């Protein structure tokens, strides 16, 4: 029929083309309930706390303090030595430091070979 | 104008055709220079001839001050701290009269660029071989010294450009 | 916007979001107004063909379907209106919507400036202050103890009183602020 | 129909701005105008050659009058 | 250098014998004053130094730097005023006491003469620092980040100690005058290498270097505001004048010891504002581009040439202004809602209109827009690095791009947008603020009307 | 710029499109009348009524918000509580 | 609870009391007054003084007096056919080189 | 950030150095206090002191 | 107002902690899932969809 549309990590899957859309088990719905009650509660709470006259300043999310704890300050004592995370580092950290010294070496080595030969176009060069 | 010195700042003599219109129209470029020397030229020339004025009331002068010259680094004895100090300075004073050299001459060649306009590559021949010349010479005096230059590092690259050149004139004899 | 989202949609309301959306893409698709309501009555009857359908398996299979063929053959710029999320007009007023708490930060003189419009503010601030206690009362009595199972909100049960949690709501910025 | 339209306060940052106006142009017009008098009536030095036997001063050998000073 | 010094020592009395309601006016006014009074020093000459006695000279790298902390201190007090206004009579004096000291320990090791008593000097300048932060710091996080700034700069600056004692010794003197004129060119040795390295590193660490940067987001984001305004617009430039002070006595080998160093700076710099792309705190940003900029004037250092000093130079009278300024902005906004999280605050354009347009300048003169001195300095580097190589063009160039998609993500964060809802206590922006950021913005510009007094003794 | 919106204008309007459908008479069509209750439409037909006042007004109605719009006077008290029109 | 530890305060707005607060003092007049000796003291003396002092700082750098000397040198060496920048920094005669 | 920042350049200058301290501090303080134990390191100490040294 | 309690800790590895993790994100115990333990610095924190 109709060419058949590929979903991608930069081009997701729309939810009208879902396989899981259209096959919907009783736990599924009851599953769906449980989320609009939980999103209904919080939602209770915040609005309580944001029409309340008397509140004066900042409804502290606690949401929010988590994702700037977990992104900052809660990865060095979850971060252990693995042959992956080692790999990762060294080629990340070392690798572009060799590379770009490799590559202006070379280059001023070549610069300097053409200065001693005597046969670089150095005429005008005043400023440096 | 006798503010700066023609010899310094040559310009060529200025040669300017004289009008020859061909037509009854008039020139809106002339009736416009009439309105603009009436309207602004004589009232800045006015107030210029008054603050002059009151300028030529109260002349004082001021005055060029002269160096003389001191024994340089090549008279200076080793670790003698008061001779390399004077040569020292002289050094940095010659350094930046020379930098105003470069200047001039190089001010001499976008004047005559722009001043020749299109005939530009042929008429500034004679003002760039000069500027070839005098960067040459100022680029071997003080190429590649270092954010750390000093008198004794120009030494000892004229020291070193010396024994290149008797080495090449050895061989060339050889 | 206004209306408290369920838990899911019903398959009537897919299939009529997916018929307007059809709806909307067709009229993209044919711009003339004689060629869209054409194809449009085609498209209507298309939807009464598969109207009355008892297996709801196999409604749900013409859905999918359908939404496949939607997909494939979706205008890629469909009109948006202006206004709305995909509009060119859309949160262009929004820089220029400011509350009344910043309203009242206001110094004297620019207070001074405005003597009728802040007496009926206090008004307002009045009666907002004198109905928070049995606004939340009213919303502790109705809610069964599990917590709230859905994001509506209940009306005013006596005469004098105001619906729960309504400040914000009346008191919201205007369409177009400045 | 004129509707109230609701704006932050203002007063600070143009009462900020008067001042920091009336600040600068405290000091500043009176400067400039000391400025102006000195360059119209006090002109800049002229270059000479130092007679002979006479030794100059620092601010003789500077040029414009309030460097001079 | 005593018409400048002796001030200092009386603000100190005079901050302890003033009353209690009087301490702010006459330490801000006093400091204001020595301001004008230490802008005389830039009336410098083109051939040698100020040498005033035996024990202080200035320069045209000195002298800036000097106006450029005097000028700091009464900025420092009004963000401290701003912040402490419930603290004790005893505790007010104290933290004005310690802001005193810093400046005249920073004075005074600008001025300093010799190698010895500037490495005092610079080394006294970790008290006060570190008794600032650890004790009006906000969070937990204090002890932790005053122990990585104080553990840091030490190990950094120990090995220096030995090697200026030992070149005490092999030459005969530490003075700068000296060892400039009797200067010997350093062979290729082991032994020499680990002087270079000594003293290097050192400095490095002050910089800071890249792999060697952790102490200053920990100390820059966990120090109150004046704290966070003195690191990095003063203590983080001792570093790049001692390796413009020290460099004298190591050549020729810094041609090739500056290889590590170099490559470290240019990628840590392109890496660092990849930091500043994926940044949660205002803070942090702001301390990660410093880390940047000062990367890039590592790399003029290294490249060692009259365009680089100057480009170096004008990079961190710059970098100083426009970092002080970014902080007490971010300062002003955390006053408001009590934490740190950029995204927390939104709308604060349509909330506060004037604190936007100095969002919007400092932003500018964080990236590099001509004709500001920030472009300048950057500029001087980059012609001077394309000197040396023609790859560094590629790099810098991703570091520009980079840096101004950081800066005016951090502006479209902050001040666009809408509002956050149910934040309702930021009230209009105070004279006392506004004035702070007029006092922040004005001397760059004004220094960019003027850029030879900002661009160091190679001019 | 445009004239602002009032109550009796927004009626006026919305009773035009609906006495121009041809499904609804407008001799009983008053402002009151139920869409399928009293009306006899159903739901495709409130789909395309709500599209022909999304027309007209020139903005959207969100589907969360159309499907309960059964009657003239709702789409009216809809139309003027989204555009802010209180006279 | 495991201490006898004291409420978080309310944050405290100077407006409230002072509607015509410069943000300095709690005190109406110290904070005028703080207010008056900052702007006075910092804009006009510092900012306006100390620019205007550093443009009409005194030449002491020498440019012009470097640039006047290059205009004579360069007058007196073309005049005379000589080159205008010399080949060397010092005397090759003053200078010894090693055999 | 994550890798490089807050892991790597961590774990390799101030943390092993610290837990290195740590721990030869541990070593160090970990004595049970007995005259027995540590005047037989003086023995061993002046044997080697002895023998080791010339 | 925030406690210990309710702040990112390690990975869960028994279903008393990824319950208590759930919990704590305000989250289903069925529709939570940390990251993989691959010592990245992740911990408990929820992998929610790569959806903008
Ligand atoms: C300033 C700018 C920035 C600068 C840069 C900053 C960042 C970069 C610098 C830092 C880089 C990382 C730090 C260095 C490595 C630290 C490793 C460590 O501490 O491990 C402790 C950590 C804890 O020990 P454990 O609990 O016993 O093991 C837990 C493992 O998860 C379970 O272990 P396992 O049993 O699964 O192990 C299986 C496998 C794990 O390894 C692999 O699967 C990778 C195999 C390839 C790597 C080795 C290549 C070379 C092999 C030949 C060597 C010949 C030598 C002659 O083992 C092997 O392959 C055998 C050992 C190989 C040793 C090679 C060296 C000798 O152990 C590991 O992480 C295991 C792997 C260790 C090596 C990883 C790869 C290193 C590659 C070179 C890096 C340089
Ligand atoms: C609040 C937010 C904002 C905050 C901002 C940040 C904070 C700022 C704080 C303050 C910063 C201060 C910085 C330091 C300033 C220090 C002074 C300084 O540097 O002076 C420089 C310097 C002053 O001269 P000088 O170097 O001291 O003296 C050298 C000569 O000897 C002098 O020549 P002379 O002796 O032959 O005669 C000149 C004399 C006399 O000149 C004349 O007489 C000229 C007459 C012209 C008209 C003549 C024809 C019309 C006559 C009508 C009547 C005719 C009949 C009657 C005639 C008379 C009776 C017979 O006039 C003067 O000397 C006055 C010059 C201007 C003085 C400005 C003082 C500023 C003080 C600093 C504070 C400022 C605060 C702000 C408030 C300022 C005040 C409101 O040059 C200028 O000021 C030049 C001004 C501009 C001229 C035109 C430039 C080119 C324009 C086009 C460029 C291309 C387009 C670009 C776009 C347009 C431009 C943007
Ligand atoms: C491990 C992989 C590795 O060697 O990475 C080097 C690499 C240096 O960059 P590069 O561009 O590869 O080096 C250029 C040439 O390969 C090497 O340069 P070259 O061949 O032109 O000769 C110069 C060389 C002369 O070579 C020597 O002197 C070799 C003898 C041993 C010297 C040890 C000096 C230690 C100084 C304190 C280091 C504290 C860390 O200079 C050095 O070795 C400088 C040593 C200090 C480097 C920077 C120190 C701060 C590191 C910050 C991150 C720490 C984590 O990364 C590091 O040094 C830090 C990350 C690895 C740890
Ligand atoms: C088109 C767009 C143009 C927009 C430009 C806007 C600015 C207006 C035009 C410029 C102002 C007119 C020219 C003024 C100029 O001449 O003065 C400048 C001078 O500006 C001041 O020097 C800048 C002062 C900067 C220092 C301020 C210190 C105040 C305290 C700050 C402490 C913190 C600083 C820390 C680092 C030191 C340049 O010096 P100079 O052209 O020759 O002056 C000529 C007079 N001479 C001939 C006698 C020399
Ligand atoms: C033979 C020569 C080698 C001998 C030793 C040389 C020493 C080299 C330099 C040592 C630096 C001194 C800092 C280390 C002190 C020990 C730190 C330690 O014990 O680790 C544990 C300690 C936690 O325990 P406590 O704070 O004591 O209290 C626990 C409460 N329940 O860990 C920390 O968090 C403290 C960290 C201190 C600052 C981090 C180190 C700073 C950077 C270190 C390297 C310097 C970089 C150089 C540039
Ligand atoms: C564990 C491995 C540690 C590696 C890092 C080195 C730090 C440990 C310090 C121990 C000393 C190791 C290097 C010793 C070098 C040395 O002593 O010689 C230098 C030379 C000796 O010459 P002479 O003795 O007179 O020989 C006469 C020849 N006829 O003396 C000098 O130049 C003074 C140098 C001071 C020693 C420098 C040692 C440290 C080297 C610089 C590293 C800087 C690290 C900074 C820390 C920040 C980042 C962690
Ligand atoms: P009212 O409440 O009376 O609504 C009646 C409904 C439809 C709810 C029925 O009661 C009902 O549920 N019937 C059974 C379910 C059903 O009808 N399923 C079929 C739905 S899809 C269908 O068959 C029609 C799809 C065909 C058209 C697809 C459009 C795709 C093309 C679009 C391309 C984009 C540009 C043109």
């Amino acid at each position: 029929s109709f060419p058949k549309y590929k979903p991608s990590r930069l081009a997701t899957l729309p939810a009208t083309l879902d396989p899981a859309e259209y096959d919907i088990s009783p736990e599924t719905r009851k599953a769906q309930a449980e989320r609009l009650a939980i999103r209904s509660r919080l939602k209770r709470e915040y609005l309580l706390q944001y029409n309340d006259p008397n509140r004066l300043g900042v409804i502290e999310d606690p949401a929010l303090i988590r994702w700037t704890y977990a992104r900052s300050a809660n990865i060095y004592p979850n971060f252990r030595p693995t042959p992956k995370t080692s790999l990762l580092g060294a080629l990340f950290g070392i690798g572009p430091l060799f590379f770009w010294y490799y590559v202006f070496k070379t280059d001023r080595d070549k610069k300097e070979k053409l200065i001693q030969e005597g046969k670089l176009d150095q005429t005008f060069n005043i400023s440096y | 104008p006798d503010s700066w010195d023609k010899d310094v700042y040559p310009e060529p003599p200025r040669r300017t055709p004289a009008p020859a219109p061909q037509t009854s129209l008039p020139n809106p470029v002339t009736y416009l220079t009439k309105i603009f020397d009436l309207l602004v030229d004589r009232p800045v020339t006015l107030a210029r001839e008054f603050i002059e004025q009151q300028h030529a009331k109260n002349r004082y002068y001021y005055y060029h001050r002269e160096f003389r010259r001191v024994p340089d680094i090549t008279e200076c004895e080793e670790k003698d701290i008061l001779c390399m100090f004077e040569a020292e300075m002289q050094w940095r004073r010659d350094y930046k009269v020379d930098q105003e050299i470069v200047n001039i001459i190089q001010e001499r060649l976008k004047a005559c660029q722009q001043r020749e306009g299109e005939s530009y590559r042929q008429n500034c021949a004679k003002e760039l071989e000069q500027f070839t010349q005098v960067s040459k010479a100022f680029q071997d005096r003080y190429s590649d010294l270092g954010a750390h230059y000093s008198a004794r590092k120009c030494l000892a690259k004229q020291k070193q450009r010396m024994l290149a050149e008797r080495k090449a004139a050895k061989e060339a004899a050889a | 916007a206004f209306s408290a989202p369920a838990a899911y949609l019903t398959h009537q309301q897919k299939v009529l979001r997916l018929y307007k959306r059809a709806l909307r893409h067709l009229e993209s698709w044919c711009v003339h107004r004689d060629k869209y309501r054409y194809f449009a009555c085609l498209m209507r009857a298309r939807f009464d063909e598969h109207k009355n359908e008892k297996d709801m398996v196999k409604a749900t299979q013409l859905l999918r379907q359908a939404e496949e063929e939607f997909w494939y053959g979706q205008h890629p710029q469909p009109y948006i209106f202006p206004e709305s999320p995909g509009g060119t007009s859309y949160e262009r007023y929004e820089c220029y919507k400011v509350p009344e708490w910043c309203l009242d930060d206001w110094h004297p003189s620019e207070k001074a400036m405005y003597p009728d419009y802040f007496a009926k503010r206090e008004q307002w601030k009045r009666l907002r202050r004198e109905s928070w206690e049995r606004e939340v009362k009213q919303l502790q009595e109705e809610t069964p103890p599990g917590g709230p199972r859905t994001e509506a909100l209940p009306p005013a049960r006596k005469e004098g009183d105001l619906p729960p949690l309504w400040w914000h709501i009346v008191t919201r910025p205007r369409e177009r602020p400045m | 129909k004129r509707l109230f339209i609701i704006k932050p306060s203002g007063f600070y940052d143009r009462r900020f701005l008067k001042l920091m106006r009336f600040y600068i142009l405290l000091t500043g017009i009176p400067v400039a105008i000391g400025i102006t008098l000195v360059n119209v009536f006090i002109g800049e030095a002229e270059l000479a050659d130092i007679p002979e036997g006479y030794v100059p001063e620092h601010w003789e050998y500077f040029k414009h009058p309030i460097s001079r000073w | 250098m005593l018409k400048i010094i002796i001030p200092t020592t009386m603000l100190l009395p005079m901050t302890w014998m003033s009353k209690h309601n009087m301490i702010w006016i006459n330490a801000t006014v006093h400091s204001l004053l020595i301001s004008l009074i230490s802008l005389s020093l830039l009336n410098q000459l083109g051939e040698n130094s100020l040498n005033f006695s035996l024990t202080f000279f200035s320069d045209s790298l000195s002298a800036p730097l000097l106006v450029l902390t005097t000028w700091l201190l009464p900025l420092m007090l009004m963000a401290s005023q701003s912040h402490l206004s419930k603290e004790t009579t005893t505790r007010k004096k104290l933290y004005i006491t310690m802001l005193i000291l810093l400046q005249l320990f920073l004075i005074m090791t600008f001025t300093a003469t010799e190698l010895i008593l500037f490495y005092i000097l610079f080394e006294a300048t970790l008290v006060p620092t570190l008794i600032i932060i650890t004790r009006w710091g906000n969070q937990t996080e204090r002890l932790n980040a005053g122990l990585y700034f104080l553990f840091y700069t030490l190990a950094g600056s120990l090995p220096l100690l030995v090697a200026l004692v030992y070149i005490q010794n092999t030459t005969g003197s530490l003075n700068f005058l000296i060892i400039h004129y009797w200067s010997h060119p350093l062979s290729n040795s082991w032994s020499n290498i680990f002087m270079w390295l000594a003293c290097i590193m050192a400095f490095m660490v002050k910089m800071p270097l890249y792999g060697l940067h952790l102490w200053l987001p920990k100390a820059h984001v966990e120090a109150p505001i004046a704290g966070s305004m003195v690191l990095a617009a003063v203590l983080l430039k001792l570093g790049g004048y001692g390796m413009m002070r020290i460099t004298t006595i190591l050549n020729p080998l810094t041609n090739y010891m500056a290889y590590p160093f170099l490559m470290l700076s240019m990628w840590g710099m392109i890496m660092t504002s990849s930091i500043c792309l994926r940044q949660t705190d205002l803070k942090s940003l702001i301390a990660y581009s410093s880390v940047s900029h000062m990367a890039l004037v590592i790399v003029a250092i290294m490249i060692q040439t009259p365009w680089s000093f100057m480009g170096a130079t004008a990079l961190m009278i710059a970098h100083g202004l426009t970092s002080s300024m970014l902080f007490c902005l971010a300062n002003t906004n955390y006053e408001r809602v009590h934490s740190r999280t950029m995204i927390l605050a939104r709308g604060l354009q349509t909330l506060l209109p004037l604190m936007a347009t100095w969002w919007l300048v400092a932003s500018l003169t964080n990236l590099a827009l001509p004709p500001s001195i920030n472009l300048i300095g950057e500029l001087f580097i980059i012609t001077a690095s394309f000197s040396w190589s023609n790859i560094t063009i590629i790099l810098m160039g991703m570091n520009m791009m980079i840096t101004a998609l950081y800066s005016l993500y951090m502006l479209i964060t902050t001040q666009r947008g809408k509002y956050t809802h149910h934040i309702n206590n930021i009230k209009p922006s105070f004279t006392r603020e506004n004035a702070l950021m007029a006092l922040h913005i004005l001397p760059l510009l004004l220094l960019t009307l003027n850029p030879k007094m900002i661009l160091g003794p190679l001019y | 710029d445009a004239p602002p919106l009032t109550l009796e204008a927004i009626k006026d309007r919305v009773l035009y499109v609906l006495k121009l459908y041809d499904k609804i008479d407008p001799e009983k069509l008053s402002v009151n009348s139920h869409f399928m209750k009293d009306l006899g439409l159903d739901s495709l037909d409130q789909v395309e009524i709500i599209m022909a006042m999304e027309d007209e007004f020139g903005f959207e109605i969100p589907d969360i918000d159309a499907e309960k719009l059964m009657c003239p006077q709702e789409i009216v008290d809809y139309i003027a509580d989204k555009k802010d029109v209180y006279e | 609870i495991r201490l006898q530890e004291d409420p978080d305060p309310e944050d405290e707005n100077l407006y409230e009391k002072n509607p015509d607060s410069h943000g300095y003092d709690k005190d109406p007049i110290v904070d005028l007054w703080n207010m008056r000796v900052v702007f006075f003291f910092g804009f006009s003396i510092v900012l306006v003084l100390g620019s205007t002092f550093v443009a009409y700082l005194p030449d002491y750098r020498m440019q012009e007096w470097a640039r006047r000397e290059a205009e004579r040198l360069v007058k007196y060496r073309e005049a005379n056919g000589l080159p205008l920048m010399e080949s060397n920094c010092f005397d090759p005669n003053k200078i010894q080189l090693p055999e | 950030s994550s890798l490089l920042d807050l892991i790597w350049l961590e774990t390799i200058l101030p943390k092993t150095t610290s837990f290195i301290q740590m721990k030869m501090s541990i070593m160090v303080s970990n004595q049970k206090g007995l005259i027995k134990l540590y005047f037989l390191s003086f023995l061993i100490t002046i044997m080697i002191s002895m023998t080791l040294f010339n | 107002h925030v406690t210990k309690d309710m702040f990112p800790g390690p990975y869960p590895k028994t279903p008393e902690e990824r319950a208590a993790a759930a919990k704590k994100y305000n989250m289903r115990v069925e529709d939570y899932e940390p990251y993989p333990d691959d010592g990245m610095g992740y911990g408990d924190y929820p992998k929610l969809p790569d959806r903008s």
